[PDB]
C-alpha cells in the first residue's frame, strides 16, 4: 500500500565500438569469442555489494539512464529482455535470476577469466568459467539489429578488457571456428571504448550536453547491386580501346611489358596487347561490364545522348612519352577525353556508377560463400583508399560522354 | 529444514563450536525481494554466543555449517523462523526467509 | 506484464519479445524450457 | 501509452589504454529511492 523507500548504489555499462549482425548479406560468420580479466578486491565496500556482469545487448538498450529504474535504481545489463548477461552465479532475463552449476561454484572474483559464446545460426548465447564450460544456454531470440560486448560494474574497478590479436593475449583456445573479434570494425577509424546512451560529458568548459546520436541497422549492413539506338551498340571497342589505352599507362610505370608468363611479383604482365591479340577472356572482360553498365546506365537516370559528331574523329590521343613501346605496338595512348568538365549530377552518377560497381563485385563475391573466406564491405561504408581509385577508373569509361 | 549454498570459499577447516563467540555482520532479506534487516547499514559487528538460544534456532543451525571468511546464502523454513504469529510489525505470518550471512573470526 | 514499452504502429504478433530459456545437466540432457514473454495476447482475427 | 517522461539529472556522475585497455574507477556513489510497489518503477 504504502510508498517504501531505501538507499540504492549506481551502476554504468561499457561497451567496444565493435558491431556484429546477422543479416542477408555480409553477415561476416556468426561466431565470436573473447575473454576479459578481473582483479577487484572490494565486495562490501560501501554497504551493497559490488555488481559485476558481462553480456550480450542489442542495439535498443537505452538501459544507463543513471538514476531511477525498474526494480531497485538504474540496474545495469541483464535486468530486460534487450540484454543478455552473467555474473558467476545466475542468468539474468527480464530482472529475474536462476542459479547456474559449474566446479568452483563462486562468483567473479580477482585473477578469473570468463568466456562467451556466440553462433548466430542456432542463435544461442553459451558462458565459459576459466577452464570449464557453464551448464546452461539461451535460444529463440529474436534477433533483429546488432550486438554489444557489455559490461557491468558498480565502481572502484579496474578491469581489463580482452579483445585478441590487436593486444588482447588470449590465455585459451578459442572453439573450432570463432574469430577473435578484432576484425569486425568500421573501416573508417580507429577502435576506442565509449559509453552508450551518454548525455553529459567532461570538457575543458566543464559539462557538455549531448543529443541522441546515430547507429546502423540490419539493412544498412546488406550491400545491393543495383537492378537500342545502333551508336549504343557501335562504339563498343572504341570505348573499350579509350579504356584499353590506361591498361598499359601505370603499368608502363610499373614496367610490366607484355610479360608472356603471367609474372604475378617479378614485374609482368600477359594481357597488355590489342584485343584479337588478346587472350579469349579479354574482349567481354572490358565490353560485358561496360556494354551492361551502358545497358543499366539509362535505369541510372541520366540525360545523355550521343549527338557529338565533331567530325567523328577529332577525340585526339596523347602519346610519345620516350619509347613507351612494346613488342605488340600498343604504344598506349589515352584519347581526347580530357577536356569534359561533367555536369553536377554526373559528379554523382560516376560515383552512383562506382557504388554499383563496387555493389555488384560484392554480389559476386558473396556468391561463392562470401568470397570462400582465404575483405570488401558495401559501398559508402568501405574504407577511404577503395574509394578513390574506383572514381578514376570509371571517369575514363565515363569521359566519352561529349565524344561520340 | 534449512539449505545452505556457498558463494565464496572460506577456509573450510575451522568451524564455530559450543561456549565460542561468534561475530555475524550480515544483510537480511524477505524471500518476495524485500530487506528488512542489516547489520552492515548500522556499521556495528553483530556478535553473538552459540548454546544458551538467545537467537533463532534456524540461523543458530545455519551458521553451525560454515566456516571462517565464508559468505553463503541461507534459507530458513517459516516453520523455524517466527512460525505463526511472527513478529509483529516487521514480517507478515508464514513467510519464508533469506539471509546473506558472512562470518569475520574468532572461528 | 509491466516491463514491456513496445510503442509502435506496425504491431503483428510477430513483434513480441519472446526469449527461451533451457537448463540441462552436465550430461548434456535437457533439464527444463522456460519461455518468457513480455505479452500474452491471441489475435481476434484469428476466429473471424 | 505516451514516449515522454520528465527524468532529473543527477548533480554528480561516476567521474571515469595499456596492456589490456583497463577501466578506470575509484570513488563510489550512491542515491536515495522509492519503489512504488503497485507496478514497480523505482
Amino acid at each position: 500500500l504504502l510508498l517504501q523507500t531505501n538507499l540504492i548504489n549506481y551502476v554504468t555499462s561499457i561497451r567496444p565500438n565493435i558491431f556484429v549482425g546477422r543479416a542477408e548479406g555480409s553477415t561476416q560468420y556468426g561466431k565470436w569469442y573473447f575473454e576479459v580479466m578481473v582483479d577487484e578486491v572490494v565486495p562490501f565496500l560501501t554497504a551493497q555489494a559490488t555488481h559485476l556482469r558481462v553480456g550480450w545487448a542489442l542495439t535498443e538498450g537505452y538501459s544507463p539512464y543513471p538514476g531511477g529504474g525498474e526494480g531497485w535504481g538504474g540496474n545495469g545489463v541483464g535486468d530486460d529482455l534487450y540484454s543478455y548477461g552473467f555474473d558467476g552465479l545466475h542468468l539474468w532475463t527480464g530482472h529475474v535470476a536462476r542459479p547456474v552449476t559449474s566446479p568452483g561454484q563462486h562468483l567473479l572474483a580477482p585473477e578469473d577469466v570468463v568466456s562467451c559464446c556466440l553462433d548466430l545460426s542456432v542463435p544461442s548465447i553459451s558462458f565459459r568459467i576459466n577452464g570449464c564450460p557453464v551448464q546452461g544456454v539461451f535460444e529463440a531470440f529474436n534477433l533483429d539489429g546488432l550486438f554489444f560486448p557489455v559490461v557491468s560494474f558498480s565502481a572502484g574497478v579496474k578491469v581489463r578488457f580482452l579483445l585478441g590479436g590487436r593486444h588482447g593475449e588470449f590465455k585459451f583456445l578459442p572453439p573450432p571456428g570463432y574469430a577473435p573479434c578484432h576484425e569486425a570494425v568500421l573501416p573508417r577509424e580507429r577502435l576506442r571504448l565509449e559509453p552508450i546512451k551518454e548525455y553529459r560529458r567532461e570538457g575543458p568548459r566543464g559539462p557538455h550536453l549531448v543529443g541522441p546520436s546515430r547507429c546502423l541497422s540490419h539493412t544498412d549492413f546488406v550491400p545491393c547491386p543495383v537492378d537500342l539506338p545502333p551508336h549504343l551498340e557501335r562504339i563498343r571497342e572504341k570505348l573499350a580501346e579509350n579504356i584499353h589505352e590506361l591498361w598499359a599507362l601505370t603499368r608502363i610505370e610499373q614496367g610490366w611489358t607484355y610479360g608472356p608468363v603471367r609474372d604475378d611479383n617479378k614485374r609482368l604482365h600477359p594481357c597488355l596487347v590489342n584485343f584479337h591479340s588478346l587472350p579469349e577472356p579479354e574482349r567481354n572482360y572490358n565490353l560485358q561490364m561496360s556494354g551492361e553498365t551502358l545497358k543499366t546506365l539509362l535505369a541510372l537516370g541520366c540525360h545523355v545522348g550521343m549527338a557529338d559528331e565533331k567530325a567523328e574523329d577529332n577525340l585526339k590521343k596523347t602519346k610519345l612519352p620516350k619509347t613507351y613501346m612494346m613488342s605488340n605496338g600498343y604504344k598506349p595512348a589515352p584519347l581526347d577525353l580530357s577536356h569534359v568538365r561533367l555536369t553536377p549530377a554526373q559528379t554523382t552518377l560516376v560515383d552512383r556508377l562506382a557504388e554499383n560497381g563496387h555493389n555488384v563485385w560484392a554480389r559476386d563475391r558473396v556468391a561463392q560463400g562470401w568470397s570462400y573466406s582465404a575483405r570488401l564491405v558495401p559501398y559508402r561504408l568501405l574504407d577511404e583508399a577503395t574509394k578513390r581509385s574506383n572514381r578514376d577508373s570509371l571517369c575514363q569509361a565515363v569521359r566519352t560522354l561529349l565524344g561520340y | 529444514g534449512v539449505e545452505i549454498e556457498t558463494i565464496s570459499p572460506g577456509d573450510g577447516r575451522t568451524f564455530p563450536k559450543k561456549g565460542q563467540t561468534c561475530v555475524v555482520h550480515y544483510t537480511g532479506m524477505l524471500q518476495n525481494g524485500k530487506k528488512f534487516d542489516s547489520s552492515r547499514d548500522r556499521n556495528k559487528p553483530f556478535k553473538f554466543r552459540i548454546g544458551k538460544q538467545e537467537v533463532i534456532k534456524g540461523f543458530e543451525e545455519g551458521a553451525a555449517q560454515m566456516s571462517l571468511g565464508q559468505r553463503a546464502k541461507l534459507t530458513c523454513t517459516p516453520d523455524v523462523a517466527y512460525g505463526a504469529t511472527g513478529h509483529p510489525g516487521v514480517i507478515p505470518p508464514n513467510a519464508t526467509l533469506i539471509f546473506d550471512v558472512e562470518l569475520l573470526n574468532l572461528e | 506484464t509491466p516491463d514491456y514499452h513496445q510503442h509502435d504502429m506496425n504491431f503483428d504478433l510477430s513483434k513480441v519479445r519472446a526469449v527461451t530459456v533451457t537448463m540441462g545437466d552436465e550430461q548434456g540432457n535437457v533439464h527444463s524450457s522456460l519461455k518468457c514473454s513480455n505479452c500474452y495476447m491471441v489475435w481476434g482475427g484469428d476466429f473471424v | 501509452l505516451m514516449p515522454v517522461s520528465w527524468s532529473r539529472m543527477p548533480n554528480h556522475f561516476l567521474q571515469v589504454e595499456r596492456l589490456g585497455w583497463a577501466v578506470q574507477c575509484q570513488d563510489p556513489l550512491t542515491m536515495m529511492a522509492l519503489h512504488i510497489p503497485e507496478e514497480n518503477r523505482c
